[PDB]
């Protein structure tokens, strides 16, 4: 699915990312663009040996289980096909627990070097949530 | 922080019928709202997760919906399995906090 | 499948510092994350804190700072420390995974002067 600005803003707020742990909204959205390009099918083939699926692009070394990547701890207890879905549900359910640990939204590359120090707020203007 | 109010404090019920329970917080927590069930002599045991996210081994009649502010929990005929204590608790921010719980007795 | 278990002194007396631990079998402890919970006489429960996949901690400001939790990759348990005890913290600790879906069965501790 490729999802809108406004339709992902408004489905991740359905979802309770609004000020979840201390990360504004637009945090999300702007994680989400930079990182799949709010394509919920999303999967990029790493160096290391790992998968990285979906709109959120989380990895198969350390949160889901794709069946094919070595020192798997699979932290969120999920098939990694699981977040490859056009219901974030899972999606989301995983970002919660990746940003509860000390390095927060700094997990995500995409958002590290795009998102953050940036006006994030932006990506939620104009919409109807 | 956020305060998480349950109410009724005790509910009695004769097996067979329906109850809900609730849980307002004190903050907008979106969905981050989730619900335990704590008989006695006994560890809590996760019902529901992320406001109405069932989970894979509990029994289908308890339910859960609500968002923002105001979580119930529904229980569709009450067994005698189910009468304890039931806590809601968020996990939108730190420090996690549970509510005051609401006792579930035989009437 | 995991199994989680707490053990440790029942008695202690108050200002010496309260340990305890958590044995996991079934999962190593090593990146994931796991918890502390109490329930005090009076069905209150206080989330305490829990540690993560970096190694960061995070502990209820109502504890004031006399809390640490600490994991041993090699032993594969965690640990409270828990320090100055007083009679307010007579209660049942129990060791838990992050998600909420493991929980230890739980120890009292009481804290008397005895």
């Amino acid at each position: 699915k490729v999802f809108g600005r406004c339709e992902l803003a408004a489905a991740m707020k359905r979802h309770g990312l609004d000020n979840y742990r201390g990360y504004s909204l637009g945090n999300w959205v702007c994680a989400a663009k930079f990182e799949s390009n709010f394509n919920t099918q999303a999967t990029n083939r790493n160096t290391d040996g790992s998968t990285d699926y979906g709109i959120l692009q989380i990895n198969s070394r350390w949160w889901c289980n794709d069946g094919r990547t070595p020192g798997s701890r699979n932290l969120c207890n999920i098939p990694c096909s699981a977040l490859l879905s056009s219901d974030i549900t899972a999606s989301v359910n995983c970002a919660k627990k990746i940003v509860s640990d000390g390095n927060g939204m700094n997990a995500w590359v995409a958002w590290r070097n795009r998102c953050k120090g940036t006006d994030v707020q932006a990506w939620i203007r104009g919409c109807r949530l | 922080d956020i305060v998480l109010t349950q109410s009724p404090a005790t509910l009695s019920v004769t097996p067979g019928n329906s109850v809900s329970l609730s849980c307002r917080a004190s903050q907008s927590i979106g969905n981050n709202l989730h619900w335990y069930q704590q008989k006695s002599h006994e560890s809590p045991r996760l019902l529901i997760k992320y406001a109405s996210q069932s989970i894979s081994g509990i029994p289908s009649r308890f339910s859960g919906s609500g968002s923002g502010t105001d979580f119930t929990l529904s229980i569709n005929s009450v067994e005698t399995e189910d009468f304890g204590m039931y806590f809601c608790q968020q996990s939108n921010s730190w420090p996690y906090t549970f509510g005051g719980g609401t006792k579930l007795e035989i009437k | 499948d995991v199994q989680l278990q707490e053990s440790g002194p029942s008695l202690v007396k108050p200002s010496q510092t309260l340990s305890l631990t958590c044995s996991v079998t079934g999962d190593s402890i090593t990146s994931a994350y796991w918890s502390w919970i109490r329930k005090f006489p009076g069905n209150r429960l206080e989330y305490m804190g829990y540690v993560s996949y970096s190694g960061s901690t995070y502990y209820n400001p109502s504890l004031k700072s006399r809390i640490s939790i600490t994991r041993d990759t090699s032993k594969n348990q965690y640990y409270l420390d828990l320090n100055s005890v007083t009679t307010e913290d007579t209660a049942t600790y129990y060791c838990a995974n992050w998600d909420g879906d493991y929980w230890g069965q739980g120890t009292l501790v009481t804290v008397s002067a005895a």
